[PDB]
């Protein structure tokens, strides 16, 4: 079955550019304390980050956030291949643009601000592509990179000159916005989510099992304590997070 | 309030809807209900199926408020225990502000405000009557010179008599108000103002309470410290007591060493 497929998992790491694994893994996939490497998944697409060895990781799952997630268009259980790329050499010149729906009410020199202190001598590994997102300013920028000249993959430098068009891009259809909710946006309910998540993992991310396997799911599921907790935000996050369809009833 | 609850069963939410709908277009806006109590008390007396579906129709557009447009709702009422608690929901009605009955500095600065325009004689005291004003709400204290007025009036001109629809304005310049005036308005029973838990700041201190002097720097270790010096409990570690128990004979001046503490931190 190949052991280099594995399974996209929660991360604890919400770093961009970052993929963890566990350590006999890497000894197994031949990886090194900074090899960038080359995921594919569904839809046929790339993406490039840098393995780095996760103590609380599992051998057969590997932990990415939402950034990574979405660049494979993949959700949390899909099938992904990762392989060592060592062909990867460093970038020159890289033309990047952000999104309309993430610039507006703030204007000015968005390189010196948002993209000159988030590649500060982190060498990023970037591709022709890929979204990640940029925080700060008390809030969220989205830039999605257009063209680098060491086509497709590159590696972005202190030393590499990053070029901003200032030319607001259109939403594409399958591009979820970062701005929703996700797992990652909810806290204090551990044991909440950790129950809340196994009820609903399998009828929603294998409606075909549950209508093949004679095994009845829960239909209804009541959510308890005072106001102000959260309880929408929780039951959205798992529909964005499955891509199942959400329908709320006020 | 009851001009929402005085339409017809239709009408009514068509009128909560235009407010909403008028006063959004006007951004920014700031949109005042009256009497809340009076459309959404959904406990007891929420008897019926029209009540319920009036308050659902506000809560929506409670809801309905896309934050964008700026608009910001305010309400009034008798009450806290009053409202629909589903009104109370953090995100709707979630900033609270309890505005209780004026204190002796509040009804002396109400005081001025409703004596600016009359001419107030030397013998006037107003700090004296906003003191001996036990349970006076703002209105009542309105009414309070208002009647004194009368009595001011009804001693000029009256005597005079100018059966006109326009009155001299020498005439009136010329009218005072006497500290008698103000007695009598507190002699009849219009001061009679509802009475309820009075807090306010002491206005006695500890020259009213002789010698004493372990006690007052005891007291002033316990609340003196723990609000002017909180940085040096958690220098030290220790965690302020929360109460004293004062015991002896009674006519002691138990009472005003509580009060004359509250005084030196100048608390309620």
């Amino acid at each position: 079955n190949r052991p280099n497929r594995l399974i996209v998992d929660e991360a604890i790491n919400e770093d961009n550019s970052v993929v963890s694994l566990s350590q006999p893994k890497m000894d197994e996939l031949q990886l090194f304390r900074g090899d960038t490497v080359l995921l594919k998944g569904k839809k046929r697409r790339e993406a490039v980050c840098i393995v780095l060895s996760d103590d609380t990781c599992s051998d057969e799952k590997i932990r990415m956030n939402r950034v990574v997630r979405n660049n494979l268009r993949v959700r949390l259980g899909d099938v992904i291949s990762i392989q060592p790329c060592p062909d990867v050499k460093y970038g020159k010149r890289i033309h990047v643009l952000p999104i309309d729906d993430t610039v507006e009410g703030i204007t000015g020199n968005l390189f010196e601000v948002y993209l000159k202190p988030y590649f500060l001598e982190a060498y990023r590994p970037i591709r022709k592509g890929d979204i990640f997102l940029v925080r700060g300013g008390m809030r969220a920028v989205e830039f999605k990179v257009v063209e680098t000249d060491p086509s497709p993959y590159c590696i972005v430098a202190p030393d590499t000159v990053i070029h901003c068009e200032g030319e607001p891009i259109k939403r594409e259809d399958e591009e979820e916005s970062l701005n929703e909710v996700g797992y990652d946006d909810i806290g204090g309910c551990r044991k909440q989510l950790a129950q809340i998540k196994e009820m609903v993992e399998l009828p929603l991310r294998h409606p075909a099992l549950f209508k093949a396997i004679g095994v009845k799911p829960p239909r209804g599921i009541l959510l308890y304590g005072p106001p102000g907790t959260g309880k929408t935000l929780i039951a959205r996050a798992v529909a964005n997070e499955t891509g199942a369809f959400f329908f709320l009833i006020n | 309030g009851p001009e929402i609850m005085s339409k017809l069963a239709g009408e009514s939410e068509s009128n909560l809807r235009k407010a909403f709908e008028e006063a959004e277009k006007n951004a920014p806006a700031i949109i005042f209900i009256d009497e809340l109590d009076a459309i959404a008390p959904k406990r007891e007396k929420t008897h019926g199926e029209v009540e319920r579906r009036i308050v659902s129709q506000l809560l929506t557009l409670m809801d309905g408020l896309k934050q964008r447009a700026h608009v910001i709702v305010m309400a009034a009422t008798n009450r806290p225990n009053s409202i629909d608690p589903a009104l109370r929901r953090f995100g709707r009605f979630d900033r609270e502000v309890d505005i209780g009955i004026p204190d002796a500095t509040g009804r002396l600065e109400i005081l001025q405000i409703h004596t600016k325009n009359m001419k107030l004689a030397d013998d006037v005291d107003l700090e004296q009557v906003a003191n001996e004003t036990h349970g006076h709400v703002g209105a009542d204290l309105a009414a309070l010179c208002s009647e004194a007025a009368l009595q001011a009036i009804r001693k000029k001109m009256d005597l005079i008599d100018l059966e006109d629809e326009t009155i001299d304005a020498e005439v009136m310049n010329s009218l005072a108000v006497t500290m008698d005036d103000f007695r009598w308005a507190l002699s009849q029973s219009n001061p009679s103002a509802l009475r309820e838990t009075v807090v306010e700041v002491p206005q006695v201190t500890w020259e009213d309470i002789g010698g004493l002097e372990d006690v007052k720097r005891e007291l002033q270790e316990l609340v003196q410290y723990p609000v002017e010096h909180p940085d040096k409990f958690l220098k030290f570690g220790m965690t302020p007591s929360k109460g004293v128990l004062f015991y002896g004979p009674p006519g002691c001046g138990k009472t005003l060493l509580a009060k004359a503490i509250a005084n030196e931190c100048q608390a309620n």
